[PDB]
RNA sequence: UUACCGAAUCUUUGAACGCAAACGGCGCAUGGGAGAAAUCCCCGUGCAUGCCAUAUUUCUCAGUGUCG
RNA sequence: UGGUUGGCGUAGCAAAGAUCUAACGGAACGUUGGAUACUGGAGCGGGGAAGGAUUUCGUGCCAACGGCACUCGUACACGAGUUGUUCGGAUACUGAGCACAACGUUACACCGUUUUUAGGAAAAGGGGCAACAGAGAACCUGGGAUUAUAUUCCAAAAAGAAAUUGCAUG
RNA sequence: ACUGCUUGGGAGUGCAGUGUCAAGCUGGCAGGUAUGUGUCUGCCAAAGUUAAAUACAGAGUAGGAAGACCGAUAGCGAACAAGUA
RNA sequence: CAGACCUGAGUGUGGCAGGACUACCCGCCGAACUUAAGCAUAUUACUAAGCGGAGGAAAAGAAAACAACCGUGAUUCUCUCAGUCAGCGGCGAGCGAAGAGGGAUCCAACUCGUUGCCGAAUCGGUUCUUAUAGGAACUUGAGUUGUGGCAAUGGUGCAGGAAUGGUGAAA
C-alpha cells in the first residue's frame, strides 16, 4: 500500500516557515532551516547550486539600505552641515 | 510650510494633534480626498519637529569634549569601512626618520633640455 | 482547526486579501497589460501550506 | 575562612551603570476607523457598543484609554478580535452614562 | 509633477544581540505616558557573547604565587 | 516543441438499494407541502486534533468549474462574519529529548560533552527550550443573542448568579 | 633521517609530520646528479610594509561605447506582475 | 601584616568581532567521471565540491635572485623562451617549466628586531590654545621584563582648476 493509500498516512509537517528565509524549510523537529540553515548565524550557501545562490543573493530583495549607502558613496557622502 | 518651522515645539505639537484628530475623521468619512493632503501635513510637522531635536542635540554635543559622547545616530555615518579605516590624521603619519629624509630630499622639480 | 500562531494568521490574512480580482479601473490605464489576476489562489487547488 | 568545598567568586563592587515624539503609539494610532457594518449597527443601538478597527498591536486597555481620549467616553469593556483579514476589531461597550448612539452620530456615523 | 540629493522617516524581524519563539510571548533596570482606585497599561533607552583598551578624580577584589 | 488528427460521438459516465407528486420559481433544476424510502447512535448524526485557511454567512450569480443538468453549489462576484479575568495556549511544570554558554576537538565548528581544570550567587552544581491528549488550569446557566460567534455576546432589575488575581479601602 | 603530499625538479621542487637539530674564529645559503674535499661566483634566510603595470573565467555600484550576435520554440530561465505561476 | 608585585577575576567605560558578498583573489581541503583503447602509478588536477578569509583587486615584492656574461639586479604582467634534441612519466597516455631577450609598470622603494650611542626623550589620558596638532602644560596611568630618538604638522582663510552636472546654435 505504498502508493495512494499511504499518502493518507502522512499527516504532519516536517517543515514550517522559517523565521529568516520565510521558506517552508524550517525542520520543526530539528529546529533548523534546510534552506537558510537557520538558527546558524551564517546562512546556507553552496557552490554546487549557484542557481540557488543566485536565487537568494543580494539584490534579490529591497536592498533597502544598500541603495542608500550606494547613493552616498557615489556622492562622496556629501552632507549638509 | 516655512510657517511650519517658525512654530515652537509645542506650537507644532498642538498643530500636529489637530491634524491627527482631523486625519482620523476623514477615515471615518472614508468608511461610508483631503486625507492625503492631511497625511502629508502631519509628515511635515514630524519632519520639522524631528529636525529641531537633532538640530538641538548636535547643539548639546557640539565641541570636541563631548563629540566622543555623541549619540551615534547623530555621529557621522559613512560606511563601516570609512569609519574603521585609518584617517589621514593617522594615515599620513611617517616615522621621524622618514619625515627628515623627505625634507632633506624633497621631490625637487626638474626638466631636461 | 483553531490553532494558528498569529504569524500564520497574518499570512493567511495576507494571502486572503491578496486573493482579489484586479480593479476594473486598472485595466483602463494607458499602456496597461494586466487583465486577469495571474495570482488568484483557490483553497481547493493551490495550497498555502502554513 | 572558606566553608564550602568549592570556591565561589567574591562580591566585588559594581558601579551602578531622536524622534521628537518618541512614543509613536498614540490614541490616533490605536483606534483607526469605526466600523459601519450591520453587525456593528446592531450593537450601537442595541448594545451601546461602538465597533472599531483598531491597531492590531493595540491591546484592550489601550483601546479604552483611546476611546476616552478620542471620543471622550468611557468604555465599560472592550473585547477585541483580530479579523481573519488581519485587522483587529474592537467591540467597545460604553458605560450606560454614555450613549453609544449619541456618540456614534456625533462621530459622523 | 518629474528629476536628482544633503535633512530626516525607516514597522516585525534578520549577524540579531535582554530571554525565548509554529508565542506577534516574556523580562530586569532606567525615563516618560495615560490612568487610576497603587495595581494594571502603553512607550523610549539600555541589558547577548568574545575580545582589546581603560578605571585617567586610577573601580572593587581573589591566590597556603613573591615578598614585606 | 506547439497545434491537429483517426479511432469516436466511440469505450464508457453500471460499487453504496429511490424517488414520486402538486404548487411555485425560472427564459427553462431549485423551494414548500405531501408521499416514499434510506442512514440506523462504530450513522451520508453532533463536536475536536492534524490538515486545510474563507471553504463560513447573506445577497447575486451561474461565463468558466461542479465528467449529465442546474434556477442550485465548497464555483463566481459583492458585502459581511470569529467578541473571553475564568475556554485552549502562553505568562508559569516537567518528560523522552534538544542545545546556547563554556570548554574541548577539528586545516575549519556547520562536532562533542551538556555543564565548564570550574571564581557561572548581583540582592554547591551556568542559561534555555521541549506536551493545545501528560502535570497545571478562577464560570455557570438562561436568553426573544446573529444571515454568520458565543461557557466569549446580554446592561443597571447587567437574565443573572459566581469564582478568582492584583492593588487599595474601611 | 623517516614519512606523506607536491613539483618538469629528475640520489628531492616546495611543503608537512615526527625524530634530530646547526653555524656566524676558514660563517651561512644558492650555484638543477648523490658523497667527501678544494677553488670561485651571487647572495645573506628564519621580522615587517609597499603603488603601478595584472585578475574579474556565473560579483556588485554608477554610468558609458559597441556588435558582420539572437530576433519571441531564437537570445538569459525570464522582451510580459520572472526566479514569477 | 598593611600593603607591594605577579597571576587572575568582577563590574563600569570606550571600542571592535561575528553576518552579507565571494566573478576575481589568498589559505587549507580535496574527489571522481574521463584518458591511458583494460587498470592500480599516471591523467583528469595540485581541478570540482567542501572550509576559512580579503580587497577594489588581491597575492607578490626590494634578493640567502639569476647567471657563469662585455655580466644582469624587487615583484606582477606580457611576448617570447617553449609543447621545448630541458625535464617528469606504467619514460606509456601524457605532463612540462626557468634564466636570458623585447615590452608594460616603474621620478619605488622602506620599516623593525639586532648592533652601537643615548635612556622615557615614549605612549595613554586630562587641559589648552578657534586643534582626540607630530604643539603646550599636566598626569603613575602604561612603560625600562624597553617606548623612543640617532648611525650603521595641525587650525584657520581665500581663491582658481579639473570634474561632474545646468544652460545653449543652422536650415
Ligand atoms: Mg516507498
Ligand atoms: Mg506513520
Ligand atoms: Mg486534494
Ligand atoms: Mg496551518
Ligand atoms: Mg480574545
Ligand atoms: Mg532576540
Ligand atoms: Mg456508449
Ligand atoms: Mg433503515
Ligand atoms: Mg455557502
Ligand atoms: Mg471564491
Ligand atoms: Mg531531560
Ligand atoms: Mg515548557
Ligand atoms: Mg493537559
Ligand atoms: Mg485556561
Ligand atoms: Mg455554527
Ligand atoms: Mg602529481
Ligand atoms: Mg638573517
Ligand atoms: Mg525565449
Ligand atoms: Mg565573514
Ligand atoms: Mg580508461
Ligand atoms: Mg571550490
Ligand atoms: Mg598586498
Ligand atoms: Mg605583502
Ligand atoms: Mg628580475
Ligand atoms: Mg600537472
Ligand atoms: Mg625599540
Ligand atoms: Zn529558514
Amino acid at each position: 500500500t505504498k502508493g495512494t493509500t499511504s499518502m493518507g498516512q502522512r499527516h504532519g509537517r516536517t517543515h514550517i516557515l522559517c523565521r529568516r528565509c520565510g521558506r517552508n524549510a524550517y525542520h520543526v523537529q530539528w529546529e533548523r532551516c534546510a534552506a537558510c540553515a537557520y538558527p546558524r548565524a551564517s546562512r546556507r550557501r553552496y557552490n554546487w547550486s549557484v542557481k540557488a545562490i543566485k536565487r537568494r543573493r543580494t539584490g534579490t530583495g529591497r536592498m533597502r539600505y544598500l541603495k542608500e549607502v550606494n547613493r552616498r558613496i557615489k556622492n562622496h557622502f556629501k552632507t549638509s552641515l | 510650510i516655512r510657517d511650519l518651522r517658525d512654530k515652537s515645539k509645542d506650537e507644532l505639537l498642538k498643530q500636529l494633534m489637530e491634524f491627527k484628530k482631523e486625519l482620523s475623521q476623514l477615515r471615518v468619512a472614508q468608511q461610508l480626498g483631503r486625507i492625503r493632503l492631511i497625511r502629508k501635513s502631519i509628515a511635515r510637522i514630524l519632519t520639522v519637529l524631528n529636525r529641531n531635536q537633532r538640530e538641538s542635540l548636535r547643539k548639546v554635543y557640539a565641541g570636541r569634549r563631548l563629540r566622543l559622547a555623541m549619540p551615534k545616530a547623530l555621529r557621522p555615518k559613512l560606511t563601516r569601512r570609512r569609519r574603521l579605516a585609518l584617517k589621514d590624521n593617522e594615515k599620513n603619519r611617517k616615522t621621524r626618520r622618514q619625515l627628515r629624509m623627505a625634507r632633506k630630499f624633497p621631490r625637487r622639480v626638474y626638466a631636461v633640455k | 482547526g483553531r490553532f494558528k500562531p498569529l504569524a500564520i494568521k497574518k499570512k493567511y490574512a495576507k494571502k486572503l486579501k491578496q486573493n482579489r480580482p484586479v480593479p476594473y479601473w486598472i485595466r483602463l490605464r494607458t499602456g496597461n497589460r494586466i487583465k486577469w489576476n495571474e495570482k488568484r489562489r483557490h483553497w481547493r487547488r493551490t495550497k498555502l501550506h502554513y | 575562612a572558606y566553608t564550602r568545598p568549592q570556591f565561589r567568586r567574591p562580591h566585588t563592587y559594581r558601579r551602578p551603570s531622536m524622534s521628537a515624539i518618541s512614543n509613536k503609539w498614540d490614541a490616533f494610532r490605536v483606534i483607526r476607523y469605526p466600523l459601519t457594518t450591520d453587525k456593528a449597527m446592531k450593537k450601537i443601538e442595541e448594545n451601546n457598543t461602538l465597533t472599531f478597527i483598531v491597531d492590531s498591536n493595540a491591546n484592550k486597555t489601550e483601546i479604552k484609554k483611546a476611546m476616552r481620549k478620542l471620543y471622550q467616553v468611557k468604555a465599560v469593556k472592550v473585547n477585541t478580535l483580530i479579523r481573519p483579514d488581519g485587522l483587529k476589531k474592537a467591540y467597545i461597550r460604553l458605560s450606560a452614562s454614555y450613549d453609544a448612539l449619541e456618540t456614534a452620530n456625533k462621530m459622523g456615523l
